[PDB]
């Protein structure tokens, strides 16, 4: 058999079902979201960090001059001083009087402790789901993990699976991402080529061993005042410290619909957001023929005790008139209600107790034991706790969320208001006639 | 998700709002506590109405404020409408006993 169905994203909040064969027991099935992951496809775009700004040695030529080519090095400014006189320990390095000439050397590199402190810069495209399921089927219990991009038959045994389309994807990272040290953050950081002193990304390269470094520090270079042979410069602040000075938030802190965000590989776990349609090609191994599966005969639920909540706030009895031995399910057919047992054991002419969450002041719903339904009404109450530790089991619907006596007065009102427009055009009718 | 971070200092007391969708706060290095808000208003839907109207106030103020107007106007309109057309009725057929 093969049974479409749609399941909340929510992960827990294990959801009922009944699947009825023509020529087969009512059996049950009971789907449970257990886990799930966005997971985006993301490319390297560069990674960034510190840089060590590494000065060479100062080239001190003599009874001339020099000039310094153009370098691949990462951020390479270079100056000629004339007119120096350089004076290490032990005197004067050259003899050429007021003529010398010094050639000072500038170019940025990754700090020795970026292997660890570095910051990864991501384009992040669209994300595919895993669902991870818990299919409890005819007393069996199944694990498995599919995606849900659909046509994926990812289960084992003789359970199929497939996971419609998502309702609408929410995709909680942004087109731009940078990931340091763990922590992803949404930021717009510049393009490969792109790059601003005292900013993000002003250093660049493919990777933290990669000769290829780009930089855009503004490093200059400074005519040495005293004789001495230092090289006086003065450079913009590193973007990476700016960055990390107002980096805000990251997105474990910042992210729609509840779900944590985790690193190798870029991922939203547990992300509830939506409803996947579930459509299971059920085996007949756990079909039971039904001749063999004890029928009941009346049934009639009389609840008591009702108060509408996140938790199983509900009691109601079932009073059974059934003919063999065994046990056949239960099930409510309502989108607001939903009970909290799958199975029980009906002996014969007996009573049964359940219970059930709900989110309306009226609990007016059908439950099916064994197949044969039976509605019942209830008069529920609302919840004392204001705050609660566990999420909601069904969803508020605008027409179930009215009460059946707040509903009575507002049709009511609307309907004596009708039938005086109703009294009025037969009386403009009546003055008509004549 | 209306993300409030904050160092704090000191004992103080804080005031978060909780929906139906739920508030998750990470206090320190402890771990994330998730809370979800129920529809706990004061009042009962099932008694008089006042009880109902303050508690669908408290529930949802637009839509109970829209809903009352909605009731308001119409029986407005209808009494008016349906007194405009009662009067019509009465001196139209007061007419052919008031020009004899
Ligand atoms: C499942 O197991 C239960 C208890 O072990 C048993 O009563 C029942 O017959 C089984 N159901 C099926 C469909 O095999
Ligand atoms: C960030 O920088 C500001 C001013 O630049 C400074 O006051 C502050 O202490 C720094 N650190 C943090 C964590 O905000
Ligand atoms: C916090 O809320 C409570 C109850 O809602 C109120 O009594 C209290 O004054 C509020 N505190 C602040 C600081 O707003």
């Amino acid at each position: 058999f093969e049974h479409a169905t749609t399941v909340p994203n929510v992960p827990g909040i294990p959801y009922k079902a009944l699947v009825e064969r023509a020529g087969y027991a009512p059996l049950n099935l009971e789907i449970t979201v257990v886990s799930s992951e966005l997971t985006p496809s993301t490319n390297k775009e560069y990674v960034t960090c510190k840089f060590h700004t590494v000065v060479p040695s100062p080239q001190v030529k003599c009874c001339g001059s020099l000039e310094c080519k153009a370098s691949s090095k990462a951020d390479y400014t270079c100056r000629v001083f004339g007119g120096v006189y350089p004076f290490m320990w032990g005197g004067a390095q050259c003899f050429c009087d007021s003529e010398n000439t010094q050639l000072s050397e500038a170019y940025v590199e990754f700090a020795p402790d970026c292997t660890i402190d570095h910051a990864v810069a991501l384009k992040v495209h669209t994300a595919a789901l895993k669902v991870g399921l818990r299919i409890v089927y005819g007393n069996t219990t199944a694990r498995l993990d599919t995606f849900v991009n659909g046509v994926t038959p990812g289960s084992s045994r003789d359970l199929k699976v497939i996971a419609g389309p998502i309702s609408a994807a929410f995709s909680p990272f942004d087109h731009k991402v940078v990931i340091r040290k763990g922590l992803v953050y949404n930021y717009d950081f510049p393009e490969y080529g792109a790059m601003n002193p005292g900013a993000f990304g002003d250093i660049q390269a493919s990777s933290l061993d990669a000769t290829d470094i780009v930089a855009r520090t503004d490093i200059r270079l400074l005519k040495p005042s005293v004789k001495n042979i230092h090289v006086p410069y003065t450079q913009a602040v590193s973007g990476y410290e700016m960055w990390k000075n107002n980096s805000g938030r990251p997105l474990q802190e910042t992210a729609p619909f509840g779900c944590k965000i985790e690193v190798e590989p870029l991922r939203a776990t547990n992300c509830a957001y939506g409803h996947i349609p579930i459509s299971i090609d059920i085996p007949d191994a756990a079909f039971v023929r039904s001749s063999e599966s004890p029928t009941i005969l009346e049934v009639s639920c009389t609840v008591a005790d009702c108060i509408y909540s996140a938790d199983f706030g509900g009691s109601l009895t079932l009073q059974y008139k059934a003919n063999r031995e065994g046990h056949c399910p239960v099930h409510s057919h309502s989108t607001t209600a939903v009970l909290k047992e799958a199975t029980t054991h009906v002996t014969a002419t007996g009573s049964i107790t359940l219970h059930f969450s709900t989110s309306s002041p009226q609990a007016n719903f059908i439950v099916s034991l064994c197949g044969k339904k039976t509605t019942c009404n209830a008069e529920c109450k609302p919840p004392a706790d204001h705050i609660i530790g566990e999420p909601h089991k069904v969803d508020q619907e605008f027409q179930a969320a009215v009460s059946k006596t707040s509903w009575n007065w507002l049709l009511a009102l609307f309907g004596g208001a009708s039938s005086l427009i109703v009294v009025g055009l037969i009386v403009l009718v009546c003055s008509s006639m004549l | 998700a209306d993300a409030t971070a904050e160092w704090i200092t000191g004992t103080t007391s804080r005031n978060f709002s909780v929906g139906r969708e739920g508030l998750e706060y990470v206090w320190g290095n402890h771990e994330p506590v998730r809370v979800w808000a129920q529809e706990s208003a004061p009042g009962d839907p099932h008694g008089w109405p006042h009880e109902i109207i303050i508690h669908y106030y408290h529930r949802h103020p637009v839509y109970t404020v829209i809903v009352l107007c909605g009731v308001a106007l119409a029986i407005l309109v209808g009494t008016a409408s349906s007194a405009a057309c009662i009067a019509k009725a009465r001196r139209d057929c007061l007419t052919p006993y008031a020009l004899a």
